[PDB]
């Protein structure tokens, strides 16, 4: 979405709404502000904002990276704006393919008996609460680990 | 992210003797997860010793349930094993594994890393 001056054009990576109805979402301020957004990445995961956020100018390639098991949001804090704007705001990140790696084998672990034995949403609550998330939810069978933040 | 290890402690005992191994990790990881001493004999599969789980669980093996003792340091990222009543099957050498937290931003990046290891030999 060239018009609205937003700046996503990593493959993989899409937005909700989608960058294309963002390019027909420009305000007659040259502004575009949408009411909850979602940036994700398939296969990874994704991060929804709630709320009125102002999209107009934001360089989504340089600020949000999501990767295997983790998000960065703003890589530089020179560069973070302050808290409320930009994407530095609550925020919801769902996580794909959280899994244990064994120790030796350095394969996954995906078989929902393992997961229970070795307590790993135990292990991903207390991943969230250091990290000052709050944990949402872990799905075994897919990997999902959801959880909320107040910033990034 | 970068993790180096440097295990330590490692000699020779005769049965009943007393040894201490020490694991050190250094690098970029955020911190140690589950940590666990493991020890592999010639002809033998490497099997786990004791582990501290980053949950706090300890668990040890049969063999040296009471006779060693594992412990970790979260602020200097240290693990231990102190090797007490050393018995003549307990020759092996012995590999200390250190689960790095290796996150960037928010998640739980954990990857598991092994050392060159440490060499016990408990001779008659
Ligand atoms: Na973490």
């Amino acid at each position: 979405s060239h018009p609205a001056g937003i700046i996503l054009t990593r493959d993989s990576y899409y937005t909700i709404p989608s960058m294309e109805e963002l390019a027909r979402s420009v305000d007659e301020n040259g502004e575009c502000i949408v009411n909850g957004f979602t940036i994700g990445r398939e296969g990874f995961g994704s991060i929804y904002f709630e709320g009125i956020v102002n999209l107009t100018n934001l360089d989504l390639d340089s600020i949000v990276h999501i990767r295997r098991k983790e998000v960065i949001v703003y890589v530089d804090d020179q560069n973070k704006p302050p808290l409320g704007e930009g994407l530095n705001r609550p925020a919801q990140v769902t996580l794909d393919e959280v899994w244990p790696i064994d120790k030796t084998s350095r394969c996954m672990i995906t078989s929902p008996e393992r997961l229970s034995e070795m307590n790993y949403k135990s292990k991903l609550e207390n991943a969230s609460r250091k990290q000052g998330a709050q944990f949402v939810d872990y799905r075994p069978e897919s990997g999902s680990w959801v959880f909320k933040v107040n910033h990034f | 992210g970068q993790v180096q290890l440097v295990e330590s402690g490692g000699g020779l005992a005769k049965p009943g003797g007393s040894l201490r191994l020490s694991c050190v990790a250094t690098g970029t990881f955020r911190s140690m997860e589950d940590v666990g001493w493991y020890r592999q004999a010639p002809g033998k599969d490497r099997e786990l010793v004791a582990e501290i789980t980053t949950l706090g669980k300890v668990t040890y093996a049969d063999s040296v349930k009471g006779r060693f003792t594992i412990s970790r340091d979260d602020a200097k990222n240290a693990v231990y094993l102190q090797m007490s009543d050393l018995k003549s099957e307990d020759t092996a050498v012995y590999y200390c594994n250190i689960e790095a937290d290796q996150t960037k931003g928010i998640g739980y990046v954990v990857y598991p890393y092994w050392g060159q290891g440490t060499r016990v030999t408990v001779s008659s």
